[PDB]
DNA sequence: ATCAATATCCACCTGCAGATACTACCAAAAGTGTATTTGGAAACTGCTCCATCAAAAGGCATGTTCAGCTGATTCAGCTGAACATGCCTTTTGATGGAGCAGTTTCCAAATACACTTTTGGTAGTATCTGCAGGTGGATATTGAT
DNA sequence: ATCAATATCCACCTGCAGATACTACCAAAAGTGTATTTGGAAACTGCTCCATCAAAAGGCATGTTCAGCTGAATCAGCTGAACATGCCTTTTGATGGAGCAGTTTCCAAATACACTTTTGGTAGTATCTGCAGGTGGATATTGAT
């Protein structure tokens, strides 16, 4: 019963996204709409986020490398350190 | 081992100095202490910036009067300008 | 036998998860899928629990934001339903396409 | 010796802030007012969140503040909203908001 | 008597605009807005001439990428009218609100 | 110094046929009567946030001439850069 | 006496680069690669908008490269766009673009 | 009557290795100025911060390596890399 | 309307994850004092370029007309919400080990510092040239019929 | 379609704004060479905290039904585009004069050590409690008739 990870993110879980952001009727082809944005997301962060790690010749992510790939992505995130 | 500043201490102080008997989670505390750092950051970064533009070499409280006002909304820049200004003059007048 | 109309259950989940703060994806669905991506950058990575955490965050962050301006979208066209074409134009406006 | 914190009146630490602006490149000198100023300005915004997040807490039956009273306390102020207009307060949620043709009809 | 019907010559301004570079409103009705704004700020402030036209350049680019943004709602709506409600919703999604 | 004019109305020098100019340019092809008062209105607003922070770096440098680098300044600082003024 | 322009291989200012590291107040110290990597990628990208800068002069059966040929180059171009993405090139106009619902017919 | 440096010369220089027979307008010269300027300044403060990230007080071509793949989108970046690299071994052999 | 199903609200209960107080310690801030370097205000004035202005040159304001667009109305049929649960994926928490991070070390490369050479900026004065915008006059594009 | 109004597309075409050219200077770069400091790389290791996995938990894939939403069609009514017309306002080129900015002089303020005291962070340790959820019971809300 092989799957996809991207498709680990679930039509309940996006339904739920949606919910908090104030959505009452969602379309069908929204799922994977969302999911190919996530994943454009992610991209983006992660490569800076690596960009990062590599620099300090560490082979782990720490989550400062990820504040900062956030704050110059312009979405700075508190709560993590920095 | 290595050590690890933070705001918090500071933080919780001023907590206590304005709602004494309430108090603060660590994942708030960290969000305080990231809020610190994001706003200092801000300010030196534009201190800096009016500094250069200037050919001067000193980041004076006359450029983080600026940057204040470049950076916070009207009220609140305001009154931390009001804030600023005093501990000034009260650390001048101050053997 | 009783049954709730088409919508109805569906305010309940608004009013439901806008008083919360949980993360509405499943964590380890969410670490695979990190690794993954990470994977065509370099190859074995470990990951910080945190910097897991902190991906998570902003992407729900982030993609909550992404639905609301979806629904002005799908309502700015005088419908309640939000379509591809929503999130498309909500995208291109915010300077992201 | 007395503590310029203290000189000040002043809880945040003025040393540290010092500290901080030389060792951050910003100029190559300043000013001994400035650290004093700048600690100044980061206590008081520290005070005005904290402020209304204790509210928040109060309001929902609460005495220790976490994440989401930080959150409802930012998005309900405008000008605390708007210089955290570009922020992500981790654990925060959204405020409750339906837009109301999505709201049943009467 | 001849007429060209509503549209055509709208088409054609389009490909004309579209095509030059020089500023669009008028230097001096301009410059004088920029006074009159400075003044209500600061009383006896003089102007560089590059000043003002770095206002006006900075301005003209910013309403004519705001009125594409605002194209797009309309057309999302199914119009091909503009409107404030979607100038409105444009400056809502990009953050401007 | 002997008088000097009094300022006011000015936006109204932001003429209907400019704003269609500008439309056009943006791809626009049809405008609604009430565009032209909200696009005065929008105008309004990026011309005080720009000319505030412009006149704020003027103040600073204690001059009385707000110069074409205030206001690239002040424009690097909302993110709407510029080229081709010394900025 | 070669100048560190001419030892990199390059026509960019070395001298001049490594100087304003120094001003700019970027870090306490200023490694000798630092100011030949950065005026070699200074001097990468100018070459590439010039480039494209001049193919639109020529495509416009003009000699002299002006502001417009800069906005046509950059837009017409996927990673200059992006990485001009929130720059404002004076005199430059828009990019020819009208949306299919609003030509005429069907 | 104080000296006002631009890169002007050195686009131009580059401008004839491009296009030997196209000029450039004093206004294109004066985007091309900033343009350089602009990116400058991003690659810099990029490695600025780089730097105070792994705590280190020293700028070098590694910091700004990294700036240039923080910064630049893909393939720019890529060529960016290489005419770098070239330019700091060229340069490193010959002294 | 009444009615019954099921969601929601509330008061009270309690174990424990996570907040807090209390002690000992140290390396490292943070400060105080004495020796030195300078950044930039001040006091003056050359001189670029800004506010001001008169004449000349072209765009804006207005009102009438109706083409075609918006927004209202209705409707059919398509599409997504609601539904119930046990399969199967995620969550939890226990355990070796990888690599982050602390420590010591030592020199390749940094800054500083003083004469030595070069060059990029402007400023004064001169000749050159690409094209903006005028012209007429052959080729579309549009909209009436 | 064919006919005619009127925009559009060239091609050449003279004036000139702004681009390119030289000859001189020169302050300030940029380079060169040796004396001095040091940041951080290199290498060894201790212990977090990370990937793996077994056992426990509990959310989602599933198909059916149909409510009510979307999008197609039709169209009255009115708003905005085109254009004619009449003329105000902006553009353009010329000029004494405000303020920027160029140069020089000087001290209040900062950097730099050095030495003296401290506090903030950590870490072992035990001690404490706000509130997440559990419960159970009344009460509201929704939907059926
Ligand atoms: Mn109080
Ligand atoms: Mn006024
Ligand atoms: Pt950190
Ligand atoms: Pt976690
Ligand atoms: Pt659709
Ligand atoms: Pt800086
Ligand atoms: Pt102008
Ligand atoms: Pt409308
Ligand atoms: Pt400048
Ligand atoms: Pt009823
Ligand atoms: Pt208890
Ligand atoms: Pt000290
Ligand atoms: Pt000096
Ligand atoms: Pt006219
Ligand atoms: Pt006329
Ligand atoms: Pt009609
Ligand atoms: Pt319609
Ligand atoms: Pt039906
Ligand atoms: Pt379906
Ligand atoms: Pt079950
Ligand atoms: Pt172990
Ligand atoms: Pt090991
Ligand atoms: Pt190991
Ligand atoms: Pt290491
Ligand atoms: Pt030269
Ligand atoms: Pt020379
Ligand atoms: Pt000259
Ligand atoms: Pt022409
Ligand atoms: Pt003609
Ligand atoms: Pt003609
Ligand atoms: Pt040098
Ligand atoms: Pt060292
Ligand atoms: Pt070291
Ligand atoms: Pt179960
Ligand atoms: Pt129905
Ligand atoms: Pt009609
Ligand atoms: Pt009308
Ligand atoms: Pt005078
Ligand atoms: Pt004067
Ligand atoms: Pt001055
Ligand atoms: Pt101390
Ligand atoms: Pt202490
Ligand atoms: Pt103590
Ligand atoms: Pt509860
Ligand atoms: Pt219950
Ligand atoms: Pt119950």
């Amino acid at each position: 019963v092989l799957r996809d990870n991207i498709q680990g993110i679930t039509k309940p879980a996006i339904r739920r996204l949606a919910r908090r952001g104030g959505v009452k009727r969602i379309s069908g082809l929204i799922y994977e709409e969302t999911r190919g944005v996530l994943k454009v997301f992610l991209e983006n962060v992660i490569r800076d986020a690596v960009t990062y790690t590599e620099h300090a010749k560490r082979k782990t992510v720490t989550a400062m490398d990820v504040v900062y790939a956030l704050k110059r992505q312009g979405r700075t995130l508190y709560g993590f350190g920095g | 081992k290595t050590r690890k500043e933070s705001y918090a201490i500071y933080v919780y102080k001023v907590l206590k100095q304005v709602h004494p008997d309430t108090g603060i989670s660590s994942k708030a505390m960290s969000i305080m202490n990231s809020f610190v750092n994001d706003v200092f950051e801000r300010i030196a970064g534009e201190a800096s910036r009016l500094a250069h533009y200037n050919k001067r070499s000193t980041i004076t409280s006359r450029e983080i009067q600026t940057a204040v006002r470049l950076l916070l909304p009207g009220e609140l820049a305001k009154h931390a300008v009001s804030e600023g200004t005093k501990a000034v003059t009260k650390y001048t007048s101050a053997k | 036998p009783h049954r709730y109309r088409p919508g109805t259950v569906a305010l309940r989940e608004i009013r439901r998860y806008q008083k919360s703060t949980e993360l509405l994806i499943r964590k380890l669905p969410f670490q695979r899928l990190v690794r993954e991506i990470a994977q065509d950058f370099k190859t074995d990575l470990r990951f910080q629990s945190s910097a897991v955490m902190a991906l998570q965050e902003a992407s729900e962050a982030y993609l909550v934001a992404l639905f609301e301006d979806t629904n002005l979208c799908a309502i700015h066209a005088k419908r309640v339903t939000i379509m591809p074409k929503d999130i498309q134009l909500a995208r291109r406006i915010r300077g992201e396409r | 010796a007395k503590t310029r914190s203290s000189r000040a009146g002043l809880q945040f630490p003025v040393g540290r802030v010092h500290r901080l602006l030389r060792k951050g490149n910003y100029a190559e000198r300043v000013g001994a007012g400035a650290p004093v100023y700048l600690a100044a300005v980061l206590e008081y915004l520290t005070a005005e969140i904290l402020e209304l997040a204790g509210n928040a807490a109060r309001d929902n039956k609460k005495t220790r503040i976490i994440p989401r009273h930080l959150q409802l306390a930012v998005r309900n102020d405008e000008e605390l909203n708007k210089l955290l207009g570009r922020v992500t307060i981790a654990q925060g949620g959204v405020l409750p908001n339906i837009q109301s043709v999505l709201l049943p009809k009467k």
